[PDB]
């Protein structure tokens, strides 16, 4: 009984933890991507204002 | 018949002026204001605030070194 | 109080209140039915999203544009279109603001005529007016004289204007537009294996075609460049990755305006109809349409056009005259700000079609002396 | 016997997922921050050109 | 094809009963693994997974490079000879049928449920395998709750404590109507 309480308690911590940390990946993720989104449309709206000086 | 516009007195080509000089400096200095603030407001402090997260992931890393090393040890049978 | 100054256009309705810079709320004027069946419940999901709303939604509906070239086809959806624009977009019951349509010139008189009664009768404005769609473009650029092109979305039109007295005889009227472009170049693009066949994928085409395509100063200069090197292939990310990449599709795509035989359209392009169009007007009034050539509408914003066109006109045109071509920066809402400033003069302020007036004489008070 | 046995495998399991979701976590938020960075430097490449634009 | 391959350590079972004892051990010992000719490899040289298990009456027996092999067959479904493609390649081509403007969205919310999806690491070799086929840029997301095996069941008691679902029951007045062929119809 004894080792029982012990294992289930550690099991639940885990758990919990487990899914904390999914969530924070998660929402790291989210906005990594958005940063990504930024950075690509910096350069594409960069080229397009080369494009622009090649034209004038 | 086709319409008769009724004869009024002025103006036109006077409003380029009123409605292109307002912006031709308004405008570039509101957004230089604007880009001014902007990279202030985020620039140092989002390369400040990733250093900070940076440092706090080291000691999460130094905990999870120790804390995997002992329990390693004790579980070692 | 403030006119509501309104522009159907087709495929971008402009609307917002009259004495600003720009248009409060500009959106794509489509009217998409669910095609799909549907098996969540109480989701909410409603009949039919118009506006900006059926752009996000678009991977499940039936995109649907209400107005074809110039006319109205459709008289339900546009009637929704301008529900939608009264009360969401701008948020002012149209019980209380006059209202100042635009249409294109040389147009079937029971669309407008339809269009007036519907603004009487379900919306029940206080006064509504409605004029054509170059004179505002030549009210945006505070000129009084020139001969503008505004090739918007659904029709390209020609209107020779002199000292404030149109020229009816020389309007040259071309069906060419936008939308033309958009299917000629989803047409061109299956020359490389990418095929959008759906009305949902004609968006991506247009979205190509905007960011993509340009005016080629010379076509046959270009033609054999692209053939050759391998400088102008730029690439491009659809909504869902699977770059793709465009060759000499760039400037084949709006070459079209210039050459409307490859899309079989007989006429002559934008080039020599503008010609013409000043050639039929009196020979004491030609230099100065020359010299205040003005471009307007959406069509005409391609990054190099403004150049092809007047080279194009200067080897028609004979070698003395001056040609000079009048491109603002604000070429897209040029028609909506003219729209503005024309609402509001103290002198047009009693050409309204007064709401009396329509009952004493029925719709056909448009076309009368409230022109 | 089954219960304990049960729950200290699944627990093992969950440990060595949540370090292996640990490793995960640092890749991402430094990849984040070297991206953020190159962000930045790109922020002040255009703060010099805006500095040089002051001439307007 | 568990049960098939135990036959190569000696293990037969064969009676209807002996099944159960089959699903057992595939529940409580197989997994799925993340990459399958390094498990191959690494199970023919070491012996860090055999794991034993005790038959309803004694004689335990081991389990070698069964554990990962019977889960296997989901993503090569040619082990039991079927033509089709697995687990991993059916979702990809069921999203590619889809209209090119919902890509993403399912891209990102690809849910998993059913009892056989609660295989210890099912959840990252999909994952793997669809970041394989996708496109590099989209962002793949599998979503395994918990309460996997009782999804179906747990949806089910959502949607009939549903307000606005409460008038599409097939009320028995129009099954004495219009037959059993009611189901077919509006009330589907
Ligand atoms: N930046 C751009 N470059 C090239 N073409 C454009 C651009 N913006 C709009 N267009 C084209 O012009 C059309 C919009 O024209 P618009 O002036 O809104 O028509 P309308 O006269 O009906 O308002 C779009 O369908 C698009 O094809
Ligand atoms: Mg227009």
């Amino acid at each position: 009984s004894d080792k029982l309480k012990e294992a289930e308690t550690r099991a639940e911590f885990a758990e919990r933890s487990v899914t904390k940390l999914e969530k924070s990946i998660d929402d790291l993720e989210d906005e990594l991507y958005a940063q990504k989104l930024k950075y690509k449309a910096i350069s594409e709206e960069l080229d397009h204002a080369l494009n622009d000086m090649t034209s004038i | 018949v086709p319409p008769k516009i009724p004869d009024g007195e002025r103006v036109d080509f006077d409003d380029i002026h009123r409605k292109r000089v307002e912006k031709d400096l308004n405008e570039l200095q509101t957004l230089i204001e604007a880009h001014f603030e902007n990279r202030k407001k985020e620039e140092e402090e989002l390369i400040s605030l990733k250093d900070r997260i940076e440092k706090r992931r080291a000691e999460r890393a130094e905990q999870q070194r120790i804390r995997n090393e002992r329990e390693k040890e004790r579980q070692n049978r | 109080t403030t006119a509501l100054v309104c522009d159907n256009g087709s495929g971008l309705v402009k609307a917002g209140f009259a004495g600003d810079d720009a248009p409060r709320a500009v959106f794509p004027s489509i009217v998409g039915r669910p095609r799909h069946q549907g098996v969540m419940v109480g989701m909410g999901q409603k009949d039919s999203y118009v506006g900006d709303e059926a752009q996000s939604k678009r991977g499940i509906l039936t995109l649907k544009y209400p107005i074809e070239h110039g006319i109205i086809t459709n008289w339900d959806d546009m009637e929704k279109i301008w529900h939608h624009t009264f009360y969401n977009e701008l948020r002012v019951a149209p019980e209380e603001h006059p209202t100042l349509l635009t249409e294109a010139p040389l147009n079937p008189k029971a669309n407008r005529e339809k269009m007036t009664q519907i603004m009487f009768e379900t919306f029940n404005v206080p006064a509504m007016y409605v004029a054509i769609q170059a004179v505002l473009s030549l009210y945006a650029s505070g000129r009084t004289t020139g001969i503008v092109l505004d090739s918007g979305d659904g029709v390209t039109h020609n209107v020779p204007i002199y000292e404030g007295y149109a020229l009816p005889h020389a309007i040259m009227r071309l069906d060419l537009a936008g939308r033309d472009l958009t299917d000629y170049l989803m047409k061109i693009l299956t020359e490389r294996g990418y095929s959008f066949v759906t009305t949902a994928e004609r968006e991506i085409v247009r979205d190509i075609k905007e960011k993509l395509c340009y005016v080629a100063l010379d076509f046959e200069n270009e033609m054999a460049t692209a053939a050759s090197s391998s400088s102008l292939e730029k690439s491009y990310e659809l909504p869902d990755g699977q770059v793709i990449t465009i060759g000499n599709e760039r400037f084949r795509c709006p070459e079209t305006l210039f050459q409307p035989s490859f899309i079989g359209m007989e006429s002559a392009g934008i080039h020599e109809t503008t010609y013409n169009s000043i050639m039929k007007c009196d020979i004491d009034i030609r230099k100065d349409l020359y010299a205040n050539n003005v471009l307007s509408g959406g069509t005409t914003m391609y990054p190099g056009i403004a150049d092809r066109m007047q080279k194009e006109i200067t080897a028609l045109a004979p070698s003395t005259m001056k040609i000079k071509i009048i491109a603002p920066p604000e070429r897209k809402y040029s028609v909506w700000i003219g729209g503005s400033i024309l609402a509001s003069l103290s002198t047009f302020q009693q050409m309204w079609i007064s709401k009396q007036e329509y009952d004493e004489a029925g719709p056909s008070i448009v076309h009368r002396k409230c022109f």
